[PDB]
RNA sequence: CCCGUCGCUACUACCGAUUGGAUGGUUUAGUGAGGUCCUCGGAUCGGCGCC
RNA sequence: GACCCGCCGAGCAGCUUCCGGGAAACCAAAGUCUUUGGGUUCCGGGGGGAGUAUGGUUGCAAAGCUGAAACUUAAAGGAA
RNA sequence: UACCUGGUUGAUCCUGCCAGUAGCAUAUGCUUGUCUCAAAGAUUAAGCCAUGCACGUGUAAGUACGCACGGAGUGAAACUGCGAAUGGCUCAUUAAAUCAGUUAUGGUUCCUUUGAUCACUUGGAUAACUGUGGUAAUUCUAGAGCUAAUACAUGGCAUUUAUCAGUGGUGACUCUAGAUAACCGCCGAUCGCACGCACGGCGACGAUACAUUCGGAUGUCUGCCCUAUCAACUUUCGAUGGUACUUUCUGCGCCUACCAUGGUGACCACGGGUAACGGGGAAUCAGGGUUCGAUUCCGGAGAGGGAGCCUGAGAAACGGCUACCACAUCCAAGGAAGGCAGCAGGCGCGCAAAUUACCCACUCCCGACGCGGGGAGGUAGUGACGAAAAAUAACAAUUUGGAAUGAGUACACUUUAAAUCCUUUAACGAGGAUCUAUUGGAGGGCAAGUCUGGUGCCAGCAGCCGCGGUAAUUCCAGCUCCAAUAGCGUAUAUUAAAGUUGCUGCAGUUAAAAAGCUCGUAGUUGGAUCUUGUUUACUUUGAAAAAAUUAGAGUGUUCCAAGCAGGCCGCCUGGAUACUUCAGCUAGGAAUAAUGG
């Protein structure tokens, strides 16, 4: 008897089949277009959209007036319009089962700091959230796969103390000023 | 297994109690009184969880000890005190008095009375018999024995009592048009006027409340505690009286206060 | 010791349960208390829950009450004659519930007499106060209790032999007493019978 | 193409004299510590020979 | 009665069919089966070990019935 | 994601299994920079244990003549009271037993809490203390001299039957009360504060025929794996029922005595096995399922093996006793003391599992209690069980450059009971940014070499099919490439794959297969028909089904796994809902399927 928890979970799922062609080069075309680290990335947001579908599958097949479809209906809608993945004229469940990977992938940090020029490549993208340059509404978010949603995405900059930024440069540019 | 348990677990705690996990392993174990340990609200938790008066167990003990805190009129010291239902926990030291009342959603909310009230409190009569000489007594709910009720006080009605005195004051009957607070989960805080009452014989009476509203839902005999004569209810409730809103008209009242 | 417990016999299929504990204390069973006729000894139990039993080892007298009439004297218990359970306990005269016995018959005389002023068991200074001399509005009062003052024929005979056929209805080994209520009516019919065959 | 005996090597269970042996569990009949209860016992010591 | 020409029920079969089925040979049932459910009994689970060992049971006996495992093996087999 | 591929032949279509494949959970191999969490001597030995610790407790309110400290008071010690029956640990036993749902005590026991109820200031013992001692030895104690009590003792109800009548009851009393005849504990010799008018206020403690709370105990209904190479079982010496006791906290063959001859079973009794604690649950899953559940929550059980007890409200208690059994310690050889499946630690067992650390600050619990105690617990150490986040470069010029940073590191703050860690942050810290990413593979299944050298059916590779006999795309290596990535292999169990266990949903002409044939009980399944134009099953509704887990609502824990918190300039908001089979309960429906007149 402890004060602890043990809840915890796994956050993708490693596909069946290990070595066919056809998705290793799928995956990997999400990697370098997205600029992600591994193949676990690739899972794990493909496991977000993996059970939300299914979230959206159990829906469907109630009935159209069914009190429980309404109310988790809207709470699912609500949360994919909020992260910018889904359209606010596509308010229905139908229109769930029609998102890809790709619309989660646009919506991670490093991308959207590429997007917003912040970042000369998506490459680029990463080392410079990495390195505690970019903050979101006056908080440095150091992780890539910080999910930004709409009311977020305004409001990324750099921080406060980056060389970037208003801030004091860096030891390689200190160092370099006081040798000459 | 050998006698009385004096322990329990966080996780085997009550759950209308709001106790959270990594704060420890035991729960504060309610001692014995008047109200159950599954019904009750120990002193610690209310002054601690709830009105946030202290933030550890030996701060809460710090002002139960100077006598500052009063269940039902009576200065209580023990910080596991029951404390359930419709009791009154006034702070002089404060001026704050308070009575226990469940909300819609079935657990013991802060509800601040007036010193006009806390001075009177609502008991539900469980039991009736006539002890020696000829003497009728009462069992109210929080385990208040009363000599010399009114004849007309039965079973199932719900007595008014003098918290300076502990004698009743008046009587709620129990019929058909009268409020009522159940008080036996999935409905426990709802408030609503009497309709119908199913009789079973050897079994568990089955009534069925409606609210305000027009919600009509069923419940036992035992989970009725009457509040008020045909609607108008003789305490004060807390805002939500016991509507239980569904879960979409909670939604929406919630962002609509936004 | 001995327990009480329902573990120990087979099943209702005739199956023997293997028992999964020991023997419990809130299951055990304590020796009979086998009161005797003799000098009042009495043994008292704690029991469970703090409680005292009165475990009577041996009495001599009992609080016995008459049916008929409303008289509960305590009279002497004399001798047992008869007993449902067994012809055993008769023979070493064990006192328990629902045994018959024969109880000294002077205390419901003494008061048959006072009360309705009649002889009971008659086939002395004490017998001259029987006669007592009073108003006679007094005695117009015992006058109107000799009429309704007859004993049944099976009583009457038992108070001249100053024995009166008794039957136990409290518990010796539990409350320490040996009272009851006197034989009579079609229950003193069933048990002479039973005792004129023995 | 292919079967079986025989002969060679290895392995696995099987049968098997030995009233085989070793543990575990139910028990029949004997012996039986210890506590409990009951019937006695009265070393002792307090009061007034009895309590 | 024998024969001739039909019809009906029952039955042993035959044949022609792109009814359909099946791995196919073939099958008016071996059809109505991923468009899967009329009822019901017995029974099969790679090939060996093995219908062997052991226990029970039946028998005069021969043997019948019930019936394993260790171990070994990447095929064995069907139709064409 | 409702998925398959290699392998029998010269080739083909099949049956079919083998092998591949993907999770999972134990072990292990190699490797391992940061950070949030976190399993961890269960499996074989419920085997054995050195040592330390884990249960103690004091208020103005039981007892204060220890100058022990002191102008009464503050106190050691001790008496008294209470706790030590909770917790913690283990899973040996146990298969209608435990357990879960339901529910009954109108058949019961409950310290405490809560509300009701309520002078002759007496008597003589004792500890501490003083003093004399014994034994090799113990938390061993003896003798004498004292002295206290909330210790000990003194100084109408209740208790047990019988009769009569019918205040408040329940679905139903032999209920609660009342009136008679009797029978035979309780009704305060205590303590503190405030001090006023022989009377007086506020408390403490204490009584229970009562209620109440914490709940025990034993029942009701229904529900468990494998096994017929277990088909009849129970019944001397209780098996089933009846009567009267006895006994227990009570009901009851619980027990005794006398009678009855019953009771259970193919709807699987009884017996055997379980590497079986049960359940909430976990893994895996299109549906259906299969497997797992020693393991933090609930319930039960046990403390080396049995058995028997003390005290108490509560134990058949073992960090309590008394035996026997096993094992073992100290002895002066007379004796004495033992139980780690409590926390660490040690031995053994093994494929298999961590510090003889710190604190009661948190969480709570216990006690006379605001103050004490707690290996309960928290904290740190060990930790690639496992889960989350996430470096090992970025950019620009043509190889050359300036930038950016975490690792590391510390002036310190913060963190905390004290620290550490994280976070914050001076200084310092990257060009081979040597501040070096490994682990398995490159014939096919299965993503990746007709490359080079060596070896020559050798050595070896190879889950499978196979490779090797002098140009090996398969072995030993260089180079190169591929896969996942701070992780990646291996062994075993297990799930999907397996429609290769079948209800969904397979097969039985020849691939394994339908009894030689028929009868036949149980079992299973049974024509049509009754309002169209009692008994159940079924369906629908409500209550119930504990939380945690799961599903899921809200909420920028920097994101995330998590958490239940947190918005707003004291102030207002959350701490939802769904699911919980079966059985039971409830209110509708009356088709379908039985049953009745």
């Amino acid at each position: 008897p402890v004060a602890r928890t043990w809840v915890c979970r796994k956050t993708y799922v490693t596909p069946r089949r290990p070595f066919e062609k056809s998705r290793l080069d799928q995956e990997l075309k999400l990697i370098g277009e997205y600029g992600l680290r591994n193949k676990r990335e690739v899972w794990r947001v493909k496991f977000t959209l993996a059970k939300i579908r299914k979230a959206a599958r159990d829906l469907l097949t109630l009935d159209e007036k069914d009190p429980k479809r309404l109310f988790e209906g809207n709470a699912l809608l609500r949360r994919l319009v909020r992260i910018g993945v889904l359209d606010e004229g596509k308010m229905k469940l139908d229109y769930i089962l029609g998102l890809k990977i790709e619309d989660f992938l646009e919506r991670r940090l490093q991308t959207q700091v590429f997007k917003l020029g912040l970042a000369k490549s998506i490459h680029h993208a990463r080392v410079l959230i990495r390195q505690r340059h970019i903050r979101v509404r006056k908080q440095v978010v150091n992780i890539p796969s910080f999910i930004v949603r709409l009311d977020s995405q305004k409001h990324i900059d750099f921080s406060l103390r980056s060389p970037y930024g208003g801030g004091r440069p860096g030891r390689v540019k200190r160092k370099n000023a006081k040798k000459g | 297994a050998r006698g009385p348990k004096k322990h329990l677990k966080r996780v085997a705690a009550p759950k209308h109690w709001m106790l959270d996990k990594l704060t420890g392993v035991f729960a504060p174990r309610p001692s014995t009184g008047p109200h159950k340990l599954r019904e009750c609200l120990p002193l610690i938790i209310f002054l601690r969880n709830r009105l946030k008066y202290a933030l550890t167990g030996d701060e809460v003990k710090k002002i139960c000890m100077q006598r500052f805190i009063k269940i039902d009129g009576k200065v209580r010291t023990d910080i596991t005190y029951p404390a359930g239902f419709m009791d009154v926990i006034s702070i002089e030291k404060t001026g704050e008095h308070f009575r226990l009342v469940y909300d819609t959603k079935g657990r013991f909310a802060v509800h601040r009375i007036t010193s006009e009230e806390a001075k009177y409190k609502l008991c539900k009569v469980r039991k009736t018999w006539v002890g020696t000489k000829g003497i009728p007594h009462l069992v109210t709910h929080d385990a208040r024995t009363i000599r010399y009720p009114d004849p007309l006080i039965k079973v199932n009605d719900t007595i008014q009592i003098d918290l300076e005195t502990g004698k009743i004051t008046d009587f709620i009957k129990f019929d058909t048009g009268n409020l009522c607070m159940v008080t036996g989960g999935a409905n426990l805080g709802r408030i609503g006027v009497i309709t119908n009452r199913e009789r079973h014989p050897g079994s568990f009476d089955v009534v069925h409340v409606k609210d305000a509203n027009g919600n009509n839902f069923a419940t036992r005999l035992s989970n009725i505690f009457v509040i008020g004569k045909g609607n108008k209810p003789w305490i004060s409730l807390p805002r939500g009286k016991g509507i239980r809103l569904t879960i979409a008209e909670e939604r929406d009242k919630r962002l609509a206060a936004k | 010791g001995i327990s009480r417990d329902n573990w120990h016999k087979r099943r209702k299929t005739g199956g023997k349960r293997k028992p999964y504990h020991k023997k419990r204390k809130y299951e055990l069973g304590r020796p009979a208390a086998n009161t005797k006729i003799g000098p009042r000894r009495i043994h008292t139990v704690r029991v469970r829950g703090g409680n005292k039993k009165y475990r009577a080892l041996r009495l001599d007298a009992g609080n016995f009450s008459w049916g008929s009439e409303c008289c509960t004297r305590k009279t002497r218990i004399i001798d047992v004659v008869y007993n449902a359970s067994n012809n055993e306990l008769v023979r070493t005269k064990t006192l328990v519930k629902n045994c018959i016995l024969l109880v000294d018959s002077t205390p419901f005389r003494q008061w048959f007499e006072a009360h309705n002023a009649l002889p009971l068991g008659r086939k002395p200074e004490e017998e001259e106060i029987l006669n007592k001399k009073r108003s006679k509005k007094t005695q117009k009062k015992y006058e109107e209790r000799k009429k309704t003052a007859k004993i049944s024929p099976l009583l009457e005979e038992q108070f001249q032999q100053g024995k009166l056929l008794a039957c136990i209805a409290s518990r010796p080994g539990q409350c320490g007493r040996a009272d009851g209520y006197v034989l009579e009516g079609k229950e003193l019919e069933f048990y002479l019978r039973k005792i004129k065959a023995k």
